[PDB]
């Protein structure tokens, strides 16, 4: 009779809803704001902590933190927060009502996973419980149950190998740059044409000029050479005060950190051959379809333009004897949510809950024997 | 490998055999035996064949079937289904993808008579929601 | 046989003089000074502006107009009037047979750098010139070539790590908080006491109350409690109309805005975390020798008391294994111009020199491609 809860709790935007539909009832950011002043007019609904998309609201006079980086959770009162402000505030239901699914990272250490299975059932007092994967729940959203996927969101990127619907743990492959180290990077090369942006509170504006004016280009130096002759590509942007910035060849030159990291002084590869690094960490037999679904999930896909240069970059290290093909959803920045909703809903779905007398007569241990 | 008891899997692959199961909102039904062989352009299909072998054991193949005009949920359902299927299995069988009209030449072997396609379906269990969406007006008097 | 010409032109002072010295010859600082009031006596000497020392002897009836605001070039004229002051006046010599060395802070806009080539070239017409990091001539004058320069003047304060004597891009911070700065909060922290300070002038003598009666406390608390308990902090100083006023505790408030950003309200992080996140984006294996290596430069840097705290604070948050050592010349108000002036007068500097006519065949762009 009861309705299922779907919460993806991403790093930086974190997706909430009901099981059964086909898009996430809310999506909001995944941050808590502390007041930086005094506040001298008392008595005027002063809050000592303002959490998620009302922290976005009133961003100048706060600093913002993330209870989430890189995929792990590390401050857990914060993340309480969150999912307090989800519950009651955002969804506005009881959670003692509602069976609760969620997601988590791959390779995920388990003290985690447990602590997430002890405040959530005894801070908040679900009957049921149940702990995913994001890439399997893209994998099933996408319709299929062998692919690569290649999910890329605010803090990490991760390449996860999946066959006959099981992850291989041996080459998921993970990947330390995502739309925060573009934003940062998007605050390093605007500060040539003179605009400056240093706090907390404008890297949201930064997100902003990233999301609305970007692209892959197909081709690199071709498209700098262009840049350099011509001014075609050159767009304007409205600041929130009212200025208007202009921004010119940094509208690629910030997507190209992905396919290059020595262009922030990481080390590491490009997100084209690290795909590439874990098939071949997989058995022989299986590349044939592995190389055939090539699943892209995260907002950091949303680029136009990146799934042919993901075709051509592919395509020019792979060998010739095998078709490549790139499959890039529309909806792929709510795929996950999409998969969790699909799998709550399902009438095999019932027996595959952490009831409340289980965790009672188990502990915070039953989530490794059940969620597996 | 956590096995599941869905009450209509018990009778699945225990005599050599072909199996088809059709996904209407969440969940299967096995379509009657003379609706073998034809399917729904907009609607997801589970195809068992278990195979006899000479030694003793029984040789199990699923395939899971996408119409082109499929919502998400029936495809994604019936993928996590022939997932389901196979772990209620001791992870025997081999599972392949098929997309209407492009199906692999041994899946136009199981049927004899070949594939024929209708328009129409049953309709998809998602009801149509949009992230952040408020359609309010009201006015209010504050008064004292 | 031409002997070059080094030209340190930073955001309060010009430091300008002849390449091989071992001290520059004119030090002033860069201001236009403009009359605001009603000339009433004919004839006489006046003139409708006024640069340099000249406009600071005579600075009671004078606007007083920066050129250089928090680093960039925001007047254009005035600092052409800068530069032939400090050519035809100062230094007494005809530009257009000495190249001249020109000096620049890292992570500045690019539209400034082909424009000081636009005058050079243009009106002056030098035969040569070069542009170079502050920070690297800097640690030069040290005699070191790799370590941790936190140069901090009067327009920015930036934290730059060198290794192998090239400056490393995506490590350079920059903190807009430096000595006007101060000035500007000693001058708010004055009407506590009852004393108001507004005019361009009254600012010029607040400058010179910090330069001389401040200093850095080793623990900020203690030292507010010591202050509060006592009047053994104070200190008299004589306005030049013959008034004498008394400073406490203020003595040491206005260099703790450089640890604690937050009391003239910037969310932005202290010099001290500062370098500790510029020394924590490096590579692991330089980490050893950038905390052994770790000189200062500029004006700011020459409280009492900044090396004892910078070592107490770098010590909190480095690893106790290693080993800090801030490094604190006598000379390092002009480092500088020190380093320029040793590094142009090399022999075998004569083929970095952007001369004539590889400028006025490629335009104003050669010294985005030579400069490094
Ligand atoms: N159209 C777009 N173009 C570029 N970037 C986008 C776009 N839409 C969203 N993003 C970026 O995608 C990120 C959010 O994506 P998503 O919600 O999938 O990630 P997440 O779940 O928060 O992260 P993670 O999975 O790493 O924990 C943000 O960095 C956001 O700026
Ligand atoms: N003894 C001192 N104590 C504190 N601050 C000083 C002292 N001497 C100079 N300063 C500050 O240093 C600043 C100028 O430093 P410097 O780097 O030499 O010039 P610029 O910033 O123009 O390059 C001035 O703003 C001045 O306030
Ligand atoms: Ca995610
Ligand atoms: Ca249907
Ligand atoms: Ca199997
Ligand atoms: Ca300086």
């Amino acid at each position: 009779e009861t309705t299922a809860l779907v919460c993806d709790n991403g790093s930086g935007l974190v997706k909430a809803g009901f099981a059964g539909d086909d898009a996430p009832r809310a999506v909001f950011p995944s941050i808590v704001g502390r007041p930086r002043h005094q506040g001298v007019m008392v008595g005027m609904g002063q809050k000592d902590s303002y959490v998620g998309d009302e922290a976005q609201s009133k961003r100048g006079i706060l600093t913002l933190k993330y209870p989430i980086e890189h995929g792990i959770i590390t401050n857990w009162d914060d993340m309480e927060k969150i999912w307090h402000h989800t519950f009651y505030n955002e969804l506005r239901v009881a959670p003692e009502e509602h069976p609760t699914l969620l997601t988590e990272a791959p390779l995920n250490p388990k003290a985690n996973r447990e602590k997430m299975t002890q405040i959530m059932f005894e801070t908040f007092n679900v009957p049921a419980m149940y702990v995913a994967i994001q890439a399997v729940l893209s994998l099933y959203a996408s319709g299929r149950t062998t692919g690569i996927v290649l999910d890329s969101g605010d803090g990490v990127t991760h390449n996860v190998p999946i066959y006959e619907g099981y992850a291989l743990p041996h080459a998921i492959m993970r990947l330390d740059l995502a739309g925060r180290d573009l934003t940062d990077y998007l605050m390093k090369i605007l500060t040539e044409r003179g605009y400056s942006f240093v706090t907390t509170a404008e890297r949201e504006i930064v997100r902003d000029i990233k999301e609305k004016l970007c692209y892959v280009a197909l081709d690199f130096e071709n498209e700098m050479a262009t840049a350099a002759s011509s001014s075609s590509l050159e767009k304007s942007y409205e600041l929130p005060d009212g200025q208007v910035i202009t921004i010119g060849n940094e509208r690629f030159r910030c997507p190209e950190t992905l396919f290059q990291p020595s262009f922030i002084g990481m080390e590491s590869a490009g997100i084209h051959e690290t795909t590439y690094n874990s098939i071949m960490k997989c058995d022989i037999d299986i590349r044939k379809d592995l190389y055939a679904n090539n699943v892209m999930s995260g907002g950091t896909t949303m680029y136009p333009g990146i799934a042919d240069r993901m075709q051509k970059e592919i395509t020019a290290l792979a060998p010739s004897t095998m078709k490549i093909k790139i499959i890039a959803p529309p909806e792929r920045k709510y795929s996950v949510w999409i998969g969790g909703s699909i799998l709550a809903s399902l009438s095999t779905f019932q027996q595959m809950w952490i009831t409340k007398q289980e965790y009672d007569e188990a502990g915070p241990s039953i989530v490794h024997r059940k969620c597996f | 490998h956590m096995v599941v008891e869905h009450p209509e899997f018990l009778k699945a692959g225990k005599e050599p055999g072909l199996q088809i199961w059709r996904v209407e909102k969440f969940d299967l039904v096995p379509v009657p035996t003379n609706l073998y062989g034809d399917f729904f352009t907009g609607d997801a299909y589970v195809i068992l064949k278990t195979v006899q072998l000479r030694n003793g054991n029984l040789q199990y193949d699923l395939h899971y079937w996408l119409g082109n005009e499929c919502s998400q949920d029936e495809s994604g359902a019936a993928a996590i289904f022939t997932v389901q299927l196979d772990d209620y299995l001791n992870g025997r069988a081999v599972q392949h993808r098929e997309v209407q009209g492009f199906e692999s030449a041994t899946f136009l072997g199981y049927f004899k008579s070949g594939l024929k396609y209708k328009k129409g379906g049953v309709a998809s269990g998602f009801k149509h929601v949009v992230p952040n969406e408020v359609v309010v007006q009201r006015l209010f008097q504050v008064k004292g």
